[PDB]
């Protein structure tokens, strides 16, 4: 645990890395969380949404 | 059958053409919710039920 | 844009509808800003034959 110092700041980058990848397996409130599942279900009004 | 006890038949290893769903007009009301009716023709599903 | 349809049909004279005339008779666009009217004319474009 000598080098902590730097190995915080490479855990904290590549853990907001982790997060930010993470964050595109969320739907938020839509029907799936893959772009194209909805343009290949849905017509471009709702597709919109 | 009546609306208490409704049939339900499974639908499984068949190729499906709605297109002949879509083009009828005897349909009053053909409205889906989770899908549009044109993009029935180029997808794939199973647990299909009637 | 004036014409004669049925009375079941007047709900596809809409922006981001299904059906048959607004396929293949007259279709309207998604992003369509006016008004359409609708009113009975069965005294008028009939015939008992």
């Amino acid at each position: 645990s000598a080098l902590g110092k730097l190995q915080d700041v490479v855990n904290q980058n590549a853990q907001a890395l982790n997060t930010l990848v993470k964050q595109l397996s969320s739907n938020f409130g839509a029907i799936s969380s893959v772009l194209n599942d909805i343009l290949s279900r849905l017509d471009p009004p709702e597709a919109e949404v | 059958a009546s609306v208490y006890a409704w049939n339900r038949k499974r639908i499984s290893n068949c190729v499906a053409d709605y297109s002949v769903l879509y083009n009828s007009a005897s349909f009053s009301t053909f409205k889906c919710y989770g899908v549009s009716p044109t993009k029935l023709n180029d997808l794939c599903f199973t647990n299909v039920y009637a | 844009d004036s014409f004669v349809i049925r009375g079941d049909e007047v709900r596809q004279i809409a922006p981001g509808q299904t059906g048959k005339i607004a396929d293949y008779n007259y279709k309207l666009p998604d992003d369509f800003t006016g008004c359409v009217i609708a009113w009975n004319s069965n005294n008028l474009d009939s015939k008992v034959g």
